[PDB]
Order: structure tokens, then C-alpha cells, then sequence
């Protein structure tokens, strides 16, 4: 009755028999920008349907070793569908996500996986070792894509800060003897009301384990972690030719 | 007109944002109620379900027989304003005689408070911080002494001339906002506004500020939002003549009229560049102290 | 006083109370602010709320 | 001019001092602030979220970091052994550094409220057990032994459905507020001792892992307060940042 | 005396301060004000009179500078060439500069609304044509052709009995102001692009001049605004004035 | 040619959506922009000099003589205006001395 | 206040909102001018008004 | 500014003055008093014992 | 020029006079000259109990 | 990935054995007639 569920958008349908209840991020839904936050003056394109529905973009293997996980929004999906379309044709863009991990394993299995959304997540580097070196992340570990990036250090997730208070974000938890996803749903954040789709990520999708992945020899080994997410109230503005980036 | 049912019935335009949670009067720590034994089924305040994302819910007068304690302990002072309207220092501008650095008696210093870890770390706990701020200007000779020598001050905002020198003509400040005072005055003090072109200045910016290749020599512009960069603050010693005394201004920034918004986990390993939460990977210390054993203090 | 609306705070659900003697509001004091709070934002953003009595996982 | 006189206080500069100031830009308008997800109004909206609080903290080497967020339990010889402990003080050097309390009660002197810490059970499906969390008050040695440890403030924690369990420390104090407790005379502001048992063992079938681990999550109950602003203990920078 | 205490400030002197202070002629009255026509209330009120755009800025000699003025059409060979192009940054270096708003722009830090370019064709009255005139917002990058730049905001002008069209640069930004544009990160804040293309082709019979001009008129619409006063990044006068 | 502005707007160039504009025009006003005390007039008074090495000296109150403050004022052919004069004396090192 | 009449702005179209402590007016602050504005003045100063929508030259 | 002058007495610092002086601890609320036996208003109640 | 600091219990006392915990981000100081006259504070009730 | 991109269902396994694919009715005509190899797969209903 709080386990079970069925999330409808589009025309894409999940179930899931193993839930744990849905997280809406600080408190709110994802709403349309108002005609008093806003400040372009052009008629905005409000796609609804053939945008706002679930993709599912990417699968890792968790193993006995992995150490984490994450993605950029919305760069996941700039590449993808009609969404992907509009988030290149258009200058402006803002939406809110709706998004569902899934993995599943066992009675006999068991192990632990953060999924969190951390706003505005900025990647560091190790600075050379030693710290002496002033060097800086590559555009293909700031905005990874689909394939998302593995995490170097996880305690710190990549930018000097404690993953042990990761849990101050939107987050669940995909504890197997209890549950086999994970559902947040994101509203648009940000301090201005659009912005660019491509320049601008703002947050990143964090899958860590916390508790190891365990089970005995003779259970099925592969247990894969599914990433499928829905934009929200997508709306687009300041329409020229496309552009990756 | 609209005619099709799905569009007379859709939601697509609704600028409400349906809110789950609402904010309560809360001036002074709750209260505990009296409570007693209790030996049900059913019931089962203890156990909860972390998984769902939420902290637990369990109280102190469900878990053990509690007396009544009326609490008066007031929650005022952990409001915003009374965490940050303290003045730190946020910048350093050394002006000295014979140097490698400000040998010419002016200095230019980039608007930037992520020069000084007691500050930074602070305001780091929030993404998005809006607020106005008064900063104090402390100025003396390197040994702290106070000499009677004239200063200039002034605010060079993004496209104004930045002065090029001590007898520059960027110092006539016909528009910039400038201070004129002795180092034997009091310090000087002024209140500045909420500057940015945004609604919020932000610690963090997940992006680049430009379209295009963001080829290995661009990355220094990763994280890089034009929106907090408010300018340049030019300082100089009054006199087309270098000054006989060498000296040190150290700038305090004291914010007011808070308001911030998506907390984040607090740096826990040292700071190393301004510009960004780059960290020392040699040296990955845990957040605290340490121990022998799991079973033993 | 008839001042300039300039604070940074100004349309806040916060109301506050402050001492100011120029024309730009920005200029006052941090005064005092309201004691509101809202820790479920955070504590507890869950679509459907569940009872503490009751078991989290029905 | 009106007859005055100046008073001691003149002239000087106090930090904290909330007073009045010239504005550097007259008739100066803000960019107006549009609406945002997630503001914040007070530090203790903060201190009621649950963080992972590092009861584990042995493992020292990079490598092993992510060790500290769980500890472990597994199957026993049934003598009610020992699974772990740590102290309660919030604000001490220890297992809370790793919580968000814990860093936010580093900004203030002292401290007042009652604390909860809740533990993820994160075995396989097929596991069970019971376990016993004891809260022993100042005064009371680390518990030689459970029966001792039953003697205070206690949960009896069963595995099942229900992942976790929270354990309470009620707030149970002489003084209205404790400041931040340390070896020495402020030990006198010890909050006490949380210890660790198995009331009956970790069960598990053929085919399911021996060992399984437990997180803790932990934050403050809604009668916590802190006063007394104060500068954190630490300040991560070793030469100027640049 | 009354007991009062100095705060920081104190003796300063912040040139934008309003403040009071002695007058130096007790009961002096000033000569009445006369009716003087053209009075102007607020800077905004010139922001909105066009001004000549120099889009064509390339010649820099004495004897030709009146011809960056105005650029030219032509007969053509049909293949939807382009006439001409310029950012849309109205406080960036460039044609912008020689209107009055581009200079009063410059004692702004940040501005905020739409802008307009009106264009007046100057050839003989035989001569006609269709132009397409083309806004490009940030991101995109400087049309290759006539069929990208059309994707974006444009006017498909047709010469006849009235002489201009009016381009509109709508307000498209992410942030509610924009600080002046430049090479760099500030780019951030850049308007955007306009082009202009030959749609059909400047025709003309026999008898009329195979070259006319078009002369750009460009001001602000009535949502803009400015904000946070600044020095104009030029000063003109190199050593004392005498 | 008719020597007006275009009245062309947003609304009738392109589909617009609402926006409601709350930006100040405060800054802009007359005041706003002049009411900031810059440079008109420096003087020298030296002891062993070619200019005033006799303690003393006149200046013709002409504010012509510093761009900045100039350029801003040629922008209107008629001005009327109260003014608040500040002087700022020190030696040329930018030292205070008990004269 | 009692004070002369002596600021540069007596009889303005705009009133101002200052401050004073003197017996000459001129000695006030700047304080806060009136939002008028009047940008037809200078940018459509034509006789005959022509509309919008129509062709300018009729 | 407000036309002032100084007075006598200016700068000084007298130990039985009973004036005001900025507080260091902005809205910082102090430990509520219980109830404590024998609390003493004035000394003469002292000198009759 | 001096600089008073007040370090509560828990603070990082200073160990020197370049200390980085003279950059007094939230613990009160206050900075005055032997020239001006003498500092002064109001301090309120601060115990636990 | 391509999959994905039209109409569907994320089956989980449970108590509940089964789960509903529903194949919406998307036609261009209001009719198809059988669809065959050739011109006739005009009326191809698509691919599951
Ligand atoms: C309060 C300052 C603006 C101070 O502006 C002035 C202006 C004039 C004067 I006189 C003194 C100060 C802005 C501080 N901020 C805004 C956000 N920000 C920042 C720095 C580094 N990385 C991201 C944001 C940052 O350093
Ligand atoms: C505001 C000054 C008058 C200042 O008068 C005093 C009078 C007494 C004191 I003590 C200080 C200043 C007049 C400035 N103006 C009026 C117009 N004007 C001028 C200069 C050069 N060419 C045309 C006009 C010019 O320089
Ligand atoms: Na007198
Ligand atoms: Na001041
Ligand atoms: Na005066
Ligand atoms: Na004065
Ligand atoms: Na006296
Ligand atoms: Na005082």
C-alpha cells in the first residue's frame, strides 16, 4: 500500500512491487515558471508529452568493489528524443524530473545504495597529489552524459566534502532485503527562472554504495542498477538553430 | 478558443507550486509531555524505515516514561542573520615600500571572499545565498601601527576603468562610489547592497560560463559564474609622491538581511584555491578523530 | 520613515524589525528576524506522510 | 551645535556590533528574488536531519575511508557479546564529526536537547536478530557486560520488515545546557556512554552472507537548542589560499 | 553634554554620500527658474530616441569616417548572400559605440530589456528589394547561411513607399540583468547576433544607380532599464586639461 | 525621414508571453546619476616652487579642467543645481601635517 | 521645518522628499526625485501623431 | 551631519558611570533562573542578622 | 592597533599573533588604538547554569 | 535505448505474477484492414 506503485507520464508506464515511498524535494512539485519570476519576453514551447515522459538512459553492474556513481542533469538527456531536440534548438530551458533507480537482486542478497540529488554539483581534482597543482576537471567528467562517471573517492565525492552528510538532499536508500528503487522527484532549481540546458547542470544524480554488495557462490552475480528519469513541466524558449554545445 | 477535451483539462501553465510542508512559530525548544508505560501491538513508534529518505519520527515520550518539562531555551540565536552577521576577515591588500608585489603605492583586489577558510566554510553550507553586507576597512603599518597617511578607496564595478596606477585618472571617481580617510581615523565603514544580476549569489556553479568546445586550456573557466563577480576594490595612497610608510589593509565583511537556500555537507578537507573545491589527494583525511577499536573509547 | 525598498530581504515570509537613518533600507540593521521554522522541507519530504504508531512499510 | 560628550567605546570596532552604515549605492534596486526551493530559516532546521555518524572509525588509509560509514555484525557464540560503542557528546571529538549536528554544534558554545540515533540494519532478507542499545547516563562506566548495559536507558532492536530502529538519548542532564565536553573538568558535561549488544544472535540459513552491516543515521529531537556562537574548532586552510 | 559614543565612519568621506551640510550663504535666494523647453527627467527618457549605428565601422582614415554611417546593398547573383553583420551587445565595443544609448549604457553596470534597430534604405525610389534581418540568441553561432540565421528571431523586409522596418531584439536572457559583455567569461552576458541577408534581390532598371545605403537607427524599448551606476570605461583627456 | 522613433514593439514583432516587469528606473534619474562628488579642481601650494611658493593661491571655479565630471555635464546644454563642495588637503605624499 | 525657500528645485514639477537641518533649504539632502517621465519629448515630437499599426506615411 | 559639540568629560572613564555599551552576543538569551533559596535584595537585610 | 578577541569554551585559542584564528568569522572582537578611549562592552549572563 | 523511446511498460516481478501491455490504438485511418507483406502493410498496428 506504500510498497507497491505505478508512475504514469507520457507514454511510459513503471511498476515496482518493492518501494519505499516517493521523495519530492524540499517540499515542492515541479511548477511552470510564472509570469512574475520570469523576465524573457518570447512565447514559450511547452512540448508536454513527447518530453515530459520517462527515458531510460543508462545501466552499471554493482559489484563486491564498485565505488559509486553519478550523473548530470539535464546533460543525461540532451542527446535523447524530442527533449534532447528542444534542449538543442532552444536557448532556454527549465523543467523539474521525476527520477526512478531501479535494482533488483534476491532474498539472499543483500547491500546498500545512496541515491541522493546534490544541486549545483561541482566536481574538484586532487590537485596533482600533493596539492601544488592548480589542475581542473575535463569537460568529459563535468558533464559525463548518459554514461554517467565512476566516483575517484566517494568518502569525499570528488569535491572535498562528506558523502556521510550527503543525506541533507533529497535522497532514499536501496536497501535489498527492503526495497528495489529509489523515487525522487526534483523541482527546477536554480536562481534564475531558465537557463541553459547545455552550460548549466543543475544537480547531479549520486548512486554510492554504502553498505558492500554481498551474496555466496551459486547466486546470480550480475546485479545491474537501471537509471530512468522523466523531465517535469519542461518549457523552452529562445528558439534558433541547434547546438550540441 | 480551446475545444479538444485534453487541452481544456490539462495542467500545462499551473505557476503554483503545490507546496508538502509549511513553516511554524518555533521561538523557544519543544516541550516534553508526560507519558507512561505502554504494551501494545499495532503500535511501534521505534521502528522505522530509513530507506524512504525521511529521519525518524520516534520522541522521547514514546520511547521511556518522560516527566514534564516545560522549555523556554530560545532557537534565536541560530536564525541566519545571527550565524553570519558577524564581521570576518575576507581580504588582505599589502602596499608596501620596497616589494615584489604593490610597489607603487595602489593595489587592485578582485571582489572574492574565498580567500579565508573561517568565512568560506560557512557560507559553503548554502548554495544560494542572498543578502546586503557592511564591511570595515582596517588599515595600519605591518607592526599595527597608525600613521597619518590619506587613503583612497574605490569601487571599480565590471567595465569601469580599473586604475592603472597611483596618479591614474580613474581616481577623479566622478561615478564609482569612493573613501577618502586617514589611517588615524576610526575604520571606515560602509553598507553595500545585494549586487548580482541574479536573485542569488551562488557558492557553487555546476557548468561554464560560455557555449563552445571546452577544450584542456578553457577549463579554468569551469565553475565560473560572472553573476557573483561584482568587481574590483582599488586602493591607493593619496599623492602623485610614493608614501613614506609601508602599509597593510585588512578587509571585514559583516553580511545582514540574510537568506539562503539548499544546505549542503560542510568541507572537510582543506581548502587550497579560491576558485575552486579542489583538495589534496595525498592527503584524504577522515572528517574526525580516530580510534583503536570498534569496542573500546 | 519613507525610505527606498533596496534590502535584500525585502518580501520576506520573515518580517523583520530594524533602526536605519538613510534612504536606502539595505543601509539599516539586521534587527531581529522571525522565529519560523519549517525542518520537515528537509526532515521529511514525503509524498505520503506516514504515523509514527504505525510501522513506515505498509 | 547640541551639547555632547563621548563615552567610553568610542571609536572602536566590535565585529558583532549590529549597527548602521552609509550606503555606497543611493537609490540602488536589487534584482528582485524570484522563488527557490529548499530556503533555510534556522541552523536546528538543519540539526533534525539524520547524517551518517561514523561509529566505525578505525580505518585511517584512503582506501578504506568508506569503511567508517558501517560497522558489522555477525553470527555469535550466544554470550550476549559486545557488538560496540561510542560516546553521546554531540559536540566531541569522535564518531558525531561525521554528522551534520556535529559540525553545526562546532559554531556554538553549548548545547541543550535530546539526540536520536537510528540504525539501518543491512543484512540480506533472510537474517535475523535482536539486539540490545543501551544509553548509559554519566556516572556509569563503559558496561563491563549487557546486564550491566540493561540497566539504563535501553532498546531491544528485532530484525524484520522494519529496517531500522532509533534509539533516543533522551536529554537527562543537571544543567539546562552541556557545553562541548572534553577529557578534563568539562568532562563534567558528558552526555554518556552508547553501547552495543546482542540480545539473542544473527541468524542466517544456508546460502545467506555470515556478516552484514548496520548504519547509523543520527540528528536531534525537536527540543534541541545551541547558544553561545562561537568560531569551529577547525579551519581548513594551512598557508593562504590562492 | 549628552552622552554619545563614535562608530566606524567616522571622519570618513564616501563621495556618494547624501548627506547635509552648512550652507555658506544664510537667506541667499536663488534667480527663479524661467520656462526652458526640453527638460529631461530621467536618462531612460534619451535611451528611447534613436541614434545612427555604425555597422559599418571598418574605415578608421579622417576623410572617410562618414562613411561608417552607412552600408551598402547591391544587384546580386541571387544566392541569398549575406549584406552584413554585428553583435547585439549594446554596452560591447563595437557599432554600438557610436549611438548615444551604447554610451549612456556605460554608466551602467547592468542593464535589462529589449532593443530595437530600425533600418532606412536610402536608394532611388525604382530601386526595390526583400531583406531578411536576423536575431540570433546566445549560443548560437554566426549563421553560415541564410537557412540557419532564418531559424532564428527575424523580419523579412520589403522596400516601398515607407522606407524603414523596425528589428526587434527581444529581452531573451537567463538573468533579469545583464552586466556588460566582453571576451571572456563575460560572455556570459552576451545579447546575441544579427545578420543581414539578401531574401530576394536589390533590383533596379535602367537609369537608377546600381548601389544605394541603408542607414541603421538603433534605441531601447520601453522595458528597459539600467542599474548600479559606474564610470564610463573612457576618459577623454590625456594630460591636463588647460 | 518623419525624424521619430520607431513605435514598433515586442508584442507586435514576435508571440510574447506575459512578464511582469518590476525593474527600478530610480538610478536613472537626474540626481542618481550627478549627485556623486568627483574631481573639478586641484591646487597647488608648494614651498620652493614656479607656481604658488608664496603660501598662497586663487582658482577660477571652472570645472572644465577634469574629464570625467565634464563629459557627464556636456550632456545638457542648461543645468540648474545646488552642490556640496568637499576639500580634501594633505602634502603630496599623501601625509597629514598640523597646518 | 520653517526654513527659506532657497533650493535650486523650488517649484519643480517633481517633489523630493529630503532632509535638513539648516535655515536654507539648498543645504538638504538630495533625497528621493519622482519617477515622471516623458520620452515622447525627444523621441516623437511630431505634430500630427501617427498610429502603429498603420503606414507612417498615409 | 547633525550639528554637535563636545563637553567636558569627553573620552573619560568613570567607574561608577551607569551608562550604556554595545553588546557582544546579539540575540543571545541567557540560561532561565530557577527558583534558589535565600536571595538577599539588600544589604541592611544582612546587617539585622 | 590591538585586537581583543573573546574564544569560548571550544574555540581555537590563538598561538600566535598570526594565528589563523584571528580572522574571528563568528567569535566577538573588537579593534581600537591606545589613542582612543577605552574599549568597552556589555556582556551578559553566560553559564549553563 | 531505441526501445525505449515509445510506448512502455518496467515490468517488476512480485506477488502480483502478471503485468498489462497495453497496445494503444494508433492509426492513421479509423480502420486498418489485415496487414500483410507489400502495400497492405499500410495497416501494420507495429512491434512489440
Ligand atoms: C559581498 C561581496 C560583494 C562586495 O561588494 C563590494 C562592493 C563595494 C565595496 I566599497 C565593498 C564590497 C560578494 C561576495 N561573493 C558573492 C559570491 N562570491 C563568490 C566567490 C567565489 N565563488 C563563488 C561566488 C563572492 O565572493
Ligand atoms: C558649481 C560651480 C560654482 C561653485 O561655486 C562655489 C562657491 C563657493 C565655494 I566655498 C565653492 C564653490 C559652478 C560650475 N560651473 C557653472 C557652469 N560652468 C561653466 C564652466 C565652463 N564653461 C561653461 C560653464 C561651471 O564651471
Ligand atoms: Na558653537
Ligand atoms: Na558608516
Ligand atoms: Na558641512
Ligand atoms: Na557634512
Ligand atoms: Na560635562
Ligand atoms: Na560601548
Amino acid at each position: 500500500s506504500d510498497r507497491v506503485a505505478q508512475l504514469t507520464i507520457g507514454n511510459s508506464t513503471i511498476t515496482t512491487q518493492e518501494a519505499a515511498n516517493i521523495i519530492v524535494g524540499y517540499g515542492e512539485w515541479p511548477s511552470y515558471c510564472s509570469d512574475s519570476d520570469a523576465t524573457a519576453v518570447d512565447k514559450p514551447t511547452r512540448p508536454d508529452v513527447s518530453v515530459n515522459r520517462f527515458y531510460t538512459l543508462d545501466t552499471k553492474l554493482w559489484e563486491k568493489s564498485s565505488k559509486g556513481w553519478y550523473w548530470k542533469f539535464p546533460d543525461v538527456l540532451t542527446e535523447t528524443g524530442v527533449f534532447g531536440q528542444n534542449a538543442q534548438f532552444h536557448y532556454l530551458y527549465r523543467s523539474g524530473f521525476c527520477i526512478h533507480v531501479q535494482c533488483n537482486a534476491s532474498k539472499f542478497h543483500q547491500g546498500a545504495l545512496l541515491v541522493a540529488v546534490l544541486p549545483e554539483y561541482v566536481i574538484g581534482t586532487v590537485a596533482g597529489g600533493t596539492g601544488t597543482e592548480d589542475t581542473h576537471p575535463p569537460y568529459k567528467q563535468t558533464q559525463p552524459g548518459a554514461d554517467g562517471f565512476e566516483l575517484q573517492h566517494p568518502y569525499v565525492l570528488d569535491a572535498g566534502i562528506p558523502i556521510s552528510q550527503l543525506t541533507v538532499c533529497p535522497h532514499q536508500w536501496i536497501n535489498l532485503r527492503t526495497n528495489n528503487c529509489a523515487t525522487i522527484i526534483v523541482p527546477y532549481i536554480n536562481a534564475l527562472p531558465f537557463d541553459s540546458a547545455l552550460n548549466h547542470c543543475n544537480f547531479g544524480l549520486l548512486v554510492v554504495p554504502i553498505s558492500p554488495l554481498d551474496y555466496d557462490q551459486g547466486a546470480t552475480p550480475v546485479i545491474p542498477i537501471t537509471i530512468t528519469l522523466a523531465p517535469m513541466c519542461s518549457e523552452f524558449a529562445g528558439l534558433r538553430q541547434a547546438v550540441t554545445q | 478558443g480551446d475545444r479538444v477535451a485534453d487541452v481544456i483539462e490539462s495542467s500545462i501553465g499551473d505557476s503554483v507550486s503545490r507546496a508538502l510542508t509549511h513553516a511554524l512559530p518555533a521561538p523557544t525548544g519543544q516541550n516534553t509531555q508526560v507519558s507512561s508505560h505502554r504494551l501494545d501491538t499495532g503500535k511501534v513508534p521505534a521502528l522505522q524505515a530509513a530507506e524512504i529518505g525521511a529521519s525518524s519520527n520516534a520522541s522521547d515520550e514514546s520511547m521511556i516514561e518522560t516527566r514534564c518539562v516545560l522549555n523556554s531555551h530560545s532557537t534565536a540565536e541560530t536564525t541566519l542573520d545571527s550565524f553570519f552577521s558577524r564581521a570576518g576577515l575576507v581580504g588582505e591588500i599589502d602596499l608596501p615600500l620596497k616589494g615584489t608585489t604593490n610597489p607603487n603605492g595602489y593595489a587592485n583586489w578582485d571582489i572574492d571572499i574565498t580567500g579565508y577558510a573561517q568565512m568560506r566554510r560557512k557560507v559553503e553550507l548554502f548554495t544560494y545565498m542572498r543578502f546586503d553586507a557592511e564591511f570595515t576597512f582596517v588599515a595600519c603599518t605591518p607592526t599595527g601601527e597608525v600613521v597619518p597617511q590619506l587613503l583612497q578607496y574605490m569601487f571599480v564595478p565590471p567595465g569601469a576603468p580599473k586604475p592603472d596606477s597611483r596618479e591614474s585618472l580613474a581616481w577623479q571617481t566622478a561615478t564609482n562610489p569612493s573613501v577618502f580617510v586617514k589611517l588615524s581615523d576610526p575604520p571606515a565603514q560602509v553598507s553595500v547592497p545585494f549586487m548580482s544580476p541574479a536573485s542569488a549569489y551562488q557558492w557553487f556553479y555546476d557548468g561554464y560560463p560560455t557555449f563552445g568546445e571546452h577544450k584542456q586550456e578553457k577549463d579554468l573557466e569551469y565553475g565560473a559564474c560572472p553573476n557573483n563577480m561584482m568587481g574590483t576594490f582599488s586602493v591607493r595612497t593619496v599623492g602623485t609622491s610614493k608614501s613614506k610608510y609601508p602599509l597593510v589593509v585588512r578587509i571585514y565583511m559583516r553580511m545582514k538581511h540574510v537568506r539562503a537556500w539548499i544546505p549542503r555537507p560542510m568541507r572537510n578537507q582543506n581548502y587550497l584555491f579560491k576558485a575552486n573545491p579542489n583538495y589534496a589527494g595525498n592527503s584524504i583525511k577522515p572528517t574526525g578523530a580516530s580510534r583503536t577499536a570498534i569496542t573500546t573509547l | 520613515s519613507h525610505e527606498n525598498s533596496n534590502s535584500a530581504t525585502e518580501g520576506s515570509t520573515i518580517n523583520y524589525t530594524t533602526i536605519n537613518y538613510y534612504k536606502d533600507s539595505y543601509a539599516a540593521t539586521a534587527g531581529k528576524q522571525s522565529l519560523k521554522q519549517d525542518p520537515d522541507k528537509f526532515a521529511n519530504p514525503v509524498k505520503d506522510i506516514f504515523t509514527e504508531m504505525a510501522a513506515p512499510l505498509k | 551645535g547640541f551639547p555632547t560628550e563621548l563615552k567610553p567605546g568610542t571609536n572602536q570596532f566590535l565585529t558583532t556590533d549590529d549597527g548602521v552604515s552609509a550606503p555606497i549605492l543611493p537609490n540602488f534596486h536589487p534584482t528582485p528574488c524570484i522563488h527557490i526551493p529548499g530556503e533555510v530559516r534556522n541552523l536546528l532546521e538543519l540539526c533534525q536531519v539524520e547524517t551518517i555518524l561514523e561509529v566505525n572509525n578505525v580505518p585511517t588509509n584512503a582506501t578504506s575511508l568508506m569503511e567508517r560509514l558501517r560497522f558489522p555484525v555477525s553470527a555469535q557464540a550466544g554470550k550476549g557479546e559486545l557488538c560496540a560503542v561510542f560516546r553521546a557528546d554531540p559536540g566531541r571529538n569522535g564518531p558525531w564529526q561525521s554528522t551534520l549536528l556535529g559540525q553545526l554544534c562546532g559554531y556554538y558554545t553549548q548545547w541543550s536537547g535530546s539526540l536520536e540515533v537510528t540504525f539501518m540494519f543491512t543484512g540480506s532478507f533472510m537474517a535475523t536478530g535482536k539486539m540490545l542499545i543501551a544509553y548509559t547516563p554519566p556516572g556509569g562506566p563503559l558496561p563491563k557486560d549487557r546486564a550491566t548495559a540493561m540497566l539504563g536507558t535501553h532498546v531491544i532492536w528485532d530484525f524484520g520488515l522494519q529496517s531500522s530502529v532509533t534509539l533516543v538519548i533522551p536529554w537527562i542532564s543537571n544543567t539546562h545546557y552541556r557545553a562541548h565536553a572534553r577529557d578534563g573538568v568539562f568532562d563534567y558535561y558528558t552526555t554518556g556512554l552508547v553501547s552495543i549488544w546482542y540480545q539473542t544472535n544473527y541468524v542466517v540459513p544456508i546460502g545467506a552472507p555470515n556478516t552484514a552491516y548496520i548504519i547509523a543515521l543520527a540528528a536531534a529531537q525537536k527540543n534541541f537548542t545551541m547558544k553561545l556562537c562561537k568560531d569551529a574548532s577547525d579551519i581548513l586552510q594551512t598557508g593562504t589560499i590562492q
